């Protein structure tokens, strides 16, 4: 009837872990915004139809 | 109440330099911060000083410093007392973190301190680079050359970096204005991490020498502290004034009187006295982006250093291993200064990885093992079974 | 007057509810500036 | 940052155990006498650092006469350390009186936050 | 237990418990507080303490006959108590109370002494009763120009303006027949109530009480009665609960369980196991509060009311309070789950299984006039049982997530802030 | 409730903001182009260029 715990649980961790995913997509995204006009990144930035 | 206490202007002066309670049993070692502070005043007024006679083209910038110590009166001492006294001002700056480090001043509650002050000497190492780089002699030349180059090797991104910060190809005209207005500004951002550090000290009050609590006897700042800072200050400027006037160029390096010059590399490229321990941290490790790493890793792991003291009791003063090994980490750290002035030779290649590997070592499992052997230690000396 | 008789409202409320509706404008209108200011920062 | 219990738990091993006695009590009060905390009048715990909510809790459990005896202490060390002297060698405290007072108020904290942490953490028995 | 119930155009519901000591005998109208203007607001109050009158009390005194009434928002009741030989007494006597004649009651020397009554009340309730008229307040600007908002207790404003005719055309539009259910708990059974009904006549009137025009339906607002002469700042803080009817009635309830009740002054309240307790002991943040899921005919309200001396640290109430509630969305654990089904299943069982029998009588009756039988407690026990954690994140996100509040407030509430600060508190930004 | 679920986690909210602003700032550039070149026809050099042609 314990827990694995360090102040944050681990029942906490699997409940705010499938939002931090998207958290993790969502910098991502603003990776993308912030990094186009780097020509560096447009090997991969421009691919499907921004060109 | 008191005009010192009802006006909002003076009620700061009061309440940080007048009727600050110390702790009354701190000793000389707690007069370092206001001998930064001094100091940095000094590195501020010479700065506007002798950059009202500077120009920072790539073709005019050791021929203007030559003209502050030349024909602009009393030039000469504010580039000596410029350049020495950065050296004085990474000295107490060495001087102060062994402090914090000897005496726990790092543990809790004082842990937002200890990372403002960890923020404030990055951005001091920054501002002694730039303002090394824009003498553009030999060394700032190719010194400048090298650290970018470490950042050219961070992975698929770097040399778009490089290019950034150079401005052009390699270290030129942009590259000495750029640093040179940077120089200029980042001495302010260190002006504000002060004044967020003395918040994050005023909240919670100095440590003392006994690691116990110290609000059972506290003297005021004023008259007390005053003339204690004071005669610290003294012997500052008293040994300031030595090696302006009678030993200036000691600290310096003498290649930097060579103008900056892209086609001959120097037999020994050698940064200013007190980045050689990170110099010698970098050149240990056999890779370049590893260097980097371990480089910056090199004072992160002071920012890792309240989770790892494991200690009981604040601060080596009542401990005898922890003390010695504190010992065994300045010379260490001394040591690593000497390695990183020398060649790339043998043996001082495998000295280096050596003293690395006990740099890390202290700040990563000598300090709580230590500690937790020093705690059982005391515990059981005294409780009967 | 007592004040339990909530004063007149009605010129200034919207005929329907529907907490969805009213709540997803809203967040289209601070979407769109922020969408624009996410623009102009980069 | 040592948790009461698991130095106590350590200490006791090694106190119950006789070799491990025998082998580093020697050991233990040669560094208690060479750390020096007596030579200031001080016992070592009144030299615990009490800005942790729960040493600061167990310093309101103690009761009224230790507290003076230890505030006292705490301002003679102070103003020893002041003058950069030691006090004298009949004013040192001696070895019976470097009495452990304060353990048991802090390992009862000890125990007590523990068990509020567990507590705040079960399960239930499905 | 059973709970049976038999028509004839009166309802008649009851609980036989033979282990009982007395019998309440009494009918439940299904008119209440929600049924009337704002002009004749107080009416059923009026008729509260004309059955609960003087004479009327010592003619029921004379045969060892208590009086009882209940006015709420949906449902009136009158109930007489008496020892288990004399049902055929208290039915005759609430017989001749309201069904034979109501002019005796209604004298003007009675109406005239029982107006000064009510009208001293109201004022001492408006004026001492500080955390009730709070949600009275809460309820008056959460369903506002809706007759839901209508205080049970009556206004000074409107109440001075009755006269003996709109008693009567009250009594008129809102005794009836289909309106009312004939209530019988304790130690009665249930065809010894039926044949005694049958014995005598027992007609309350023809039927069909009026139909409101408007249902009810929340609205986002706020009332701060501000009085700096007060000691204390009492708050309500309100969104759209459930009403009875619904599916999540019990998830509602046990949402609210979650956070339960306190009381800083009590030992044993500030051991509970609730994780706002840790944030809200610490500055001492507040004296008490307790969460509560009101449940009416057409909505319903879920929030908490409290009351705190620490009036410049309202705001940090109000926002651990209401970060404690966004965790039922994203990250209520099974524990949690767990103890409020424990600790509904226990409050649950002393409100419906206390031995007082005129509170069985004003639930039993609510209840079978609003969904037609007496759902019974081991069905409600399955179905707390039935709840999962899923299911009161699914609530969570329908009910409480970024959902407009009400918030009703007096005393020194300088520390409240904005609406809009409290509101947007509502949504974490952090999921 | 049909896009408040599109709505409801912020993380999904600042993830359609950056989106749609990357598709903004793509489509706002190249029309915006577009659209100053086509008001200014005949001015441009590659218009000078296609006409002098030797
Ligand atoms: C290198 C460039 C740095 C430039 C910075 C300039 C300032 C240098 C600061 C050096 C320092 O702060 O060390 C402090 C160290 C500890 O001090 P303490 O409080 O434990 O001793 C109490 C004192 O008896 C009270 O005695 P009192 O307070 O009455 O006078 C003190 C002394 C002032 O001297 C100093 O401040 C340090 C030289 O007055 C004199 O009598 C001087 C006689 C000529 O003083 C000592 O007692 C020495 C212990 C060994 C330290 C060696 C340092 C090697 C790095
Ligand atoms: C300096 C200028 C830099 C400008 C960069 C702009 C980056 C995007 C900002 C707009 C944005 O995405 O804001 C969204 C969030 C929340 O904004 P909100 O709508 O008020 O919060 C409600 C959250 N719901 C209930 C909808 C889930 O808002 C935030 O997270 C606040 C970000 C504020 C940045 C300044
Ligand atoms: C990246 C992170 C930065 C790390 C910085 C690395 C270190 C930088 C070097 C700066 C030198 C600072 C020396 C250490 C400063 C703290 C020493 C100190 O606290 O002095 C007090 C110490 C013990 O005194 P107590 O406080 O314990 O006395 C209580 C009485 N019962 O008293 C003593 O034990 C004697 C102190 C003598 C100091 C010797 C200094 C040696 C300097 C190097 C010499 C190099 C040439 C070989
Ligand atoms: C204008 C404001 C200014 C400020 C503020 C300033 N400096 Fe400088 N610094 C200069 C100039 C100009 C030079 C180049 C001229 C020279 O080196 O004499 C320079 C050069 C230097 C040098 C190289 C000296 C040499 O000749 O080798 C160092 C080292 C240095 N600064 C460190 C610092 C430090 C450390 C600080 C403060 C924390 C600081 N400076 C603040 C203007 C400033
Ligand atoms: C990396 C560590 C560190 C650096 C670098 C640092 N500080 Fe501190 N400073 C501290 C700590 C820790 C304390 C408090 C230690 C204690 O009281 O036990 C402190 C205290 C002070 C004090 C109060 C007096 C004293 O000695 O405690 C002043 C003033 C001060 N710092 C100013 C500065 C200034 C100015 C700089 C440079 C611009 C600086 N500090 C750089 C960590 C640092
Ligand atoms: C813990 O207790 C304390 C404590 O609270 C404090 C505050 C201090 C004091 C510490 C400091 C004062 C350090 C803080 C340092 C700063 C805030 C730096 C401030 C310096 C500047 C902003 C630069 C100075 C700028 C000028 C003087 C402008 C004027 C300059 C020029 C060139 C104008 C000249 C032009 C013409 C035309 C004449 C202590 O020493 C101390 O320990 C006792
Ligand atoms: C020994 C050396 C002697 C040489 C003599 C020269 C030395 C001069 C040193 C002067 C030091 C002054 C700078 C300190 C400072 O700027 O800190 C201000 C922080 C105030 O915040 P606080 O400490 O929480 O105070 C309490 C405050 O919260 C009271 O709230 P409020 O009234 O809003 O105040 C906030 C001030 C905002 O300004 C800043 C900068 O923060
Ligand atoms: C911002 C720069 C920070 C530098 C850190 C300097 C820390 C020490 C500052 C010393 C200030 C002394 C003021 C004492 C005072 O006014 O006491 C006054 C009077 O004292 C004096 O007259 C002292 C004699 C004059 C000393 C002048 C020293 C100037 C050199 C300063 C060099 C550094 C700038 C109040 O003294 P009383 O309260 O005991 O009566
Ligand atoms: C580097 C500083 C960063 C920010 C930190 C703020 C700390 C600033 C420390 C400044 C200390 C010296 C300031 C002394 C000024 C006290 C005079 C005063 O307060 O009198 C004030 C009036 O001040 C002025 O008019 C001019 C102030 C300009 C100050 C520019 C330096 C008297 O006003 P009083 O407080 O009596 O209020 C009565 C309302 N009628």
């Amino acid at each position: 009837t314990g827990l694995h715990f360090g102040r944050l649980s681990l029942r906490s961790l699997t409940a705010y872990a499938p939002n931090l995913m998207l958290w993790g997509g969502a910098s991502m995204l603003g990776l993308f915004v912030f990094t186009e006009g780097w020509p560096k990144f447009q090997d991969t930035l421009y691919k499907k139809i921004p060109l | 109440m008191a005009f010192r206490k009802s006006n909002v202007y003076l009620s700061l002066v009061n309440s940080y330099i007048i009727d600050s309670p110390q702790p009354s049993s701190i000793n000389y070692w707690w007069n370092m911060g206001s001998l930064l502070g001094l100091c940095l005043v000094i590195q501020i007024v010479t700065g506007i000083f002798m950059a009202m006679h500077y120009s920072s083209n790539i073709e005019l910038a050791f021929s203007s410093v030559e003209h502050i110590m030349r024909d602009v009166h009393n030039g000469y001492i504010l580039r000596y007392l410029h350049a020495n006294g950065a050296s004085f001002f990474f000295m107490v700056m060495f001087m102060h973190m062994a402090k914090g480090l000897y005496y726990g001043s790092y543990r809790s509650p004082r842990v937002t301190l200890w990372n403002v002050g960890v923020i404030i000497f990055i951005l001091t190492i920054a501002t002694a680079f730039l303002g090394y780089c824009c003498v553009y002699g030999q060394m700032s030349h190719w010194g400048a050359t090298v650290i970018t180059n470490l950042f050219s090797a961070i992975p698929f991104v770097g040399n778009d970096i490089v290019s950034w910060l150079w401005g052009g190809f390699s270290v030129s005209n942009p590259t000495i204005q750029r640093f040179f207005a940077l120089h200029y500004l980042v001495p302010f951002i260190i002006a504000a991490m002060v004044i967020m550090h003395l918040m994050a000290l005023h909240i919670h009050g100095s440590s003392n020498p006994l690691g116990i609590t110290g609000n059972l006897d506290r003297i005021p700042m004023h008259s007390y502290f005053i003339f204690k800072d004071l005669v610290t200050v003294f012997l500052f400027m008293l040994i300031l004034a030595l090696f302006v006037f009678y030993s200036p160029n000691t600290l310096g390096h003498p290649d930097n009187y060579i103008p900056g010059n892209p086609l001959v590399t120097p037999a020994s490229i050698v940064p200013e006295w007190y980045l050689l321990p990170f110099y010698a941290i970098l050149r240990s490790i056999p890779d370049k982006l590893l260097g980097v790493i371990t480089m910056f890793a090199a004072i992160l792991v002071l920012l890792v250093l309240p989770f790892t003291d494991r200690s009981v009791v604040r601060g080596n003063t009542f401990k005898v291993l922890s003390k010695f090994f504190f010992f065994i980490f300045v010379f260490n750290f001394v040591l690593l200064g000497q390695i990183g002035a020398c060649h790339v030779e043998v043996p001082y290649v495998l000295m280096g990885q050596i003293a690395t590997f006990i740099y890390f070592a202290y700040f990563l499992i000598i300090v709580p093992v230590i500690s937790t052997i020093e705690n059982v230690l005391f515990y059981i000396g005294r409780v009967n079974k | 007057k007592s004040t339990y008789r909530t004063p007149n409202f009605d010129d200034v409320l919207k005929e329907n509810n529907d907490a969805d509706k009213g709540r997803s404008y809203a967040y289209f209108m601070v979407g769109a500036m922020g969408l624009l200011s996410s623009a102009g920062a980069k | 940052p040592q948790s009461f219990t698991s130095i106590a738990r350590i200490g006791d091993y090694i106190l119950k155990s006789p070799v491990l006695s025998k082998l580093c009590v020697p050991v233990a009060n040669q560094f208690i006498n060479l750390a020096g905390y007596k030579k200031l009048g001080l016992k070592f715990d009144d030299l615990i650092a009490e800005e942790n909510p729960i040493m600061q809790t167990a310093l309101r459990r103690l009761p009224e006469d230790e507290s003076y005896a230890r505030a006292y202490r705490i301002i003679r060390a102070h103003q020893t350390e002041l003058t950069h002297h030691l006090l004298p060698r009949n004013e040192w405290i001696k070895a019976q009186e470097d009495v452990p007072y304060l353990l048991p108020y802090i390992l009862e904290a000890e125990a007590a936050a523990k068990e509020k942490d567990e507590l705040d953490n079960i399960e239930v028995s499905k | 237990a059973e709970v049976t119930q038999l028509s004839n155009g009166i309802v008649v519901a009851t609980e036989h418990n033979p282990s009982a000591h007395t019998a309440s005998v009494g009918v439940v109208f299904g008119s209440g507080a929600a049924n009337e203007n704002p002009y004749n607001n107080g009416v059923s109050n009026l008729w509260k303490n004309i059955f609960l009158s003087k004479e009327n009390s010592a003619v029921a005194a004379k045969e060892g006959l208590a009086l009882s009434s209940n006015i709420s928002r949906d449902f009136q009741s009158y109930i007489v108590s008496s020892l288990p030989g004399s049902t055929d007494k208290s039915l005759d006597f609430l017989n001749q109370s309201f069904i034979q004649q109501k002019a005796n009651l209604l004298s003007s020397s009675n109406f005239e002494a029982t107006k000064k009554s009510v009208l001293k009340q109201v004022q001492d309730f408006e004026e001492n009763d500080h955390p009730n008229r709070v949600l009275e307040h809460l309820h008056s600007t959460a369903f506002q120009n809706t007759p839901l908002s209508l205080p049970t207790r009556g206004t000074l404003e409107s109440l001075e303006n009755l006269v003996v005719a709109d008693l009567e055309s009250f009594a008129n539009n809102h005794f009836l027949n289909s309106n009312a259910v004939v209530v019988g708990t304790g130690n009665i059974k249930h065809e010894d109530l039926v044949n005694s009904i049958e014995s005598k006549n027992l007609s309350l009137q023809t039927g069909t009480k009026p139909v409101l025009k408007k249902k009810a339906a929340f609205l986002g607002s706020e009332v701060r009665l501000r009085d700096d002469t007060l000691p204390k700042a009492w708050i309500s803080l309100a969104v759209e609960g459930e009403p009875v009817n619904s599916p999540n009635y019990f998830v509602a309830k046990l949402a609210a369980q979650i956070f339960g009740s306190y009381n800083a002054f009590e030992p044993a309240s500030r051991l509970q196991g609730i994780k706002l307790l840790d944030n809200i002991q610490e500055y001492q943040l507040c004296d008490n509060f307790n969460h509560f899921s009101l449940s009416y005919k057409d909505s319903g309200l879920w929030g908490f009311s409290t009351a705190t001396r620490n009036v410049t640290m309202i705001d940090d109430l109000i926002h651990f309070t209401l970060k404690q509630w966004n965790r039922l969305t994203i990250s209520v654990t099974d524990t949690e789950v767990e103890r409020a089904k424990s600790l509904l299943k226990l409050q649950l069982g002393q409100l419906y299984e206390s031995g007082n029998p005129v509170n069985d009588a004003n639930l039993l009756g609510a209840e079978v006039l609003i969904k037609g039988s007496k759902l019974s407690l081991g069905e409600a026990f399955k179905k707390i049982d039935a709840i999962t954690v899923k299911d009161v994140k699914a609530w969570a996100g329908k009910r409480l997530w970024d959902q407009d509040i009400a918030i009703a407030g007096t005393g020194q509430i300088e520390g409240l802030l904005d609406y809009m600060r409290i509101r947007s508190d509502m949504s974490m930004m952090r999921w | 409730s049909l896009y408040k679920t599109f709505f409801k986690r912020n993380a999904v909210f600042v993830g359609t903001i950056f989106a749609g602003a990357f598709v903004f700032q793509t489509v706002f550039d190249t029309a915006i182009t577009s659209w100053y070149e086509n008001h200014n026809k005949g001015k441009l050099w590659k218009d000078v260029k296609a006409r002098i042609a030797a």
